[PDB]
């Protein structure tokens, strides 16, 4: 007869042995060394302009690489295309899934993604203009739902699962280039590096790895949750990236260190966070937790610098401009809202 | 060293590649914390002045200005 | 609460859930019902309706602590004769009268207990709190409207923050 306890110790031990290696280089904490940066001043947003069109819950949305175009998937099974300057709807396109997990906007403009129970990730050309009947890519492969995507160009796109995988496409001929698999739970979402050379995603199994696209395996694996990462995104300078975890917890993971730098928490924050965003310089975290609420951290100071949307229980997801110029926010009402 | 895969591996087979990604990560060197946190601290001060949410944004420079 | 059930994917996993537990334009129908649900959760009862003057700090405190924990209070630092404070008070007697589950408080700075802290320079201070909480805190409000501004602007402006009930 075989055996598998054994090796199940094996990795413990050497988990046990990184942990080590890890808190051999744990000094000092970031509050420790910014203990003497002044405070940001109390940062409120004001709502600029409010997109009216969905007729049901926002699920997701992307901003366009224009800081002007963004994306919104509606539990009305509806994606559409705003100006977020005029509040004008440029396009509109009809889902057949009314639930959606995410979707994303191509860098260049030119395509539109989604997907979410259907376990396949819908492309839309907005070029070749596919608004009413035309879906140029049904990207069929995994297992389980599609929990995030995000183009790495227009015939590129990665995509992670609730089947505990991440796949690079080939959005031409539709196959699944590349197959990273490693986590142990349902993959939630996934965030890309500034190069793109490289890409994070959490799990369910309280972990996040680091992949490499090229090169198609897992660099690196995080952990310091005791619970689900639902929300993950990449610093502004690629070392170093955020997660959001049912927790109540946000960590800020550097690279290089392999292990956080710095935990954002409060005694009387008990909710799930799905949602983490970077200001411009990175000065700023958002965070978006499970009863519509949202957070506004000092990245340095670990104290909330701040409440967006003021308490409201409205805000279901959110996302930055590149220029970090404003911050959209999609709610359970149908409308989205811009904030400056 | 491959590219596609399908799911339909064993528990055995999950633990193999799990216990090689570990030995893998355990020979990554790592830099102190102290020197990283430095550095993100560097980084970001010397931004947030510039950054638009953090300063606010001049009226006649907001792009979602007042619609009129 | 524990695990995600609202947002993100977990949401739209939940929501599906429910759904059957309904289901079993159907769709339509859900929509509308799970919009229909969340206005009556945040709905409360109207249990105010006019402005109450605190008179010392030990009483702005007691307001903020003991009050429930999904009510919103507005609180106004002023001192007469100082310009704006009279108009904020006619709109917050005004607004008060049309948001009776919203609290809200006026008190003279010289009786906040925090004298120099709240000089004519910055008064006209408005505050916002809820869940014992600070969410909003605005210095010199008045700046923020015309010189003749009436109840109508007010509610424009704090509900551009997010912080008034009902839609
Ligand atoms: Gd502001
Ligand atoms: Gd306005
Ligand atoms: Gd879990
Ligand atoms: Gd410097
Ligand atoms: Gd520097
Ligand atoms: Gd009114």
């Amino acid at each position: 007869m075989s055996e598998l306890d054994q090796l199940r110790q094996e990795a413990e031990q050497l988990k046990n042995q990184i942990r080590d290696a890890r808190k051999a280089c744990a000094d000092a904490t970031l509050s420790q060394i910014t203990n003497n940066i002044d405070p940001v001043g109390r940062i409120q947003m004001r709502t600029r302009r409010t997109l009216r069109g969905h007729l049901a819950k926002i699920y997701a949305m992307h901003w366009g690489t224009d800081s002007r175009l963004l994306l919104s998937a509606s539990q009305d099974g509806k994606l559409i295309i705003w100006d977020s300057y005029t509040t004008n709807k440029v396009h509109a396109i009809p889902l057949r899934s009314s639930w959606v997990m995410t979707c994303a906007y191509a860098p260049s403009g030119n395509y539109v993604a989604c997907g979410g129970l259907d376990n396949i990730c819908s492309i839309y050309n907005l070029k070749t203009r596919e608004g009413n009947v035309r879906v140029s890519r049904e990207l069929a492969g995994h297992t389980g739902y599609l929990s995030c995507c995000r183009f790495l160009d227009d015939n590129q796109i990665v995509t992670s699962s609730g089947d505990t995988t991440c796949a690079l496409w080939d959005i031409e001929t539709g196959q699944q280039t590349t197959t990273f698999t490693g986590h142990t739970g349902d993959v939630m979402s996934l965030s890309l590096a500034p190069d793109t050379r490289l890409f994070v995603s959490g799990a369910c199994d309280a972990s996040a790895k680091l992949w490499d696209v090229r090169e198609g395996m897992c660099r690196q694996t995080f952990t310091g949750h005791e619970s689900d990462i639902n929300a993950i995104c990449f610093f502004p300078n690629g070392n170093a990236f955020a997660t959001g975890s049912d927790d109540a917890t946000c960590r800020l993971f550097d690279l290089r260190a392999d292990q956080e730098l710095m935990t954002y928490s409060h005694d009387n924050i008990i909710c799930g966070i799905t949602s983490v965003s970077f200001s411009k310089s990175g000065r700023l975290l958002l965070a978006g937790y499970d009863d519509f609420n949202c957070n506004v951290w000092d990245a340095l100071k670990a104290d909330r610098a701040g409440v967006l949307a003021g308490h409201d229980n409205r805000v279901s997801c959110l996302g930055v401009t590149d220029d970090g110029m404003a911050v959209a926010t999609g709610s359970w009402d149908s409308f989205l809202k811009i904030w400056n | 060293m491959p590219v596609i895969n399908i799911e339909d591996l064993t528990e055995k087979d999950k633990l193999k590649m799990e216990v090689d990604q570990l030995k893998k990560e355990v020979t990554l060197e790592r830099m102190l914390v102290s020197k990283c946190c430095e550095e993100f601290r560097d980084y970001v001060e010397e931004r947030s002045g510039e950054d638009p949410l953090v300063k606010g944004i001049p009226e006649d420079k907001n792009p979602f200005k007042e619609l009129k | 609460e524990g695990q995600a059930t609202h947002t993100g994917p977990k949401g739209v996993i939940n929501d599906w859930r429910k759904f059957k537990l309904e289901s079993e334009g159907c769709l339509r129908k859900y929509r509308r019902q799970c919009m229909q649900d969340m206005h009556q959760k945040l709905s409360f009862g109207p249990r105010y309706g006019f402005v109450y003057e605190l008179e010392t700090g030990e009483q702005f405190l007691e307001t903020i602590e003991k009050e429930q924990k999904v009510t919103t209070i507005v609180v106004n630092i002023y001192e007469d004769g100082v310009r704006g404070c009279d108009a904020l008070n006619s709109s917050l007697e005004c607004l008060a009268a049309e948001y009776p589950m919203v609290k809200f408080c006026k008190i003279r700075a010289s009786n906040t207990g925090a004298g120099d802290r709240f000089s004519s320079d910055v008064l006209p201070t408005l505050l916002v709190y809820k869940g014992g909480e600070l969410i909003s805190n605005f210095i010199s409000v008045a700046e923020q409207f015309a010189e003749d501004f009436f109840a109508a602007d007010v509610e424009s402006f704090l509900n551009e923050y997010g912080l008034l009930p009902e839609r």
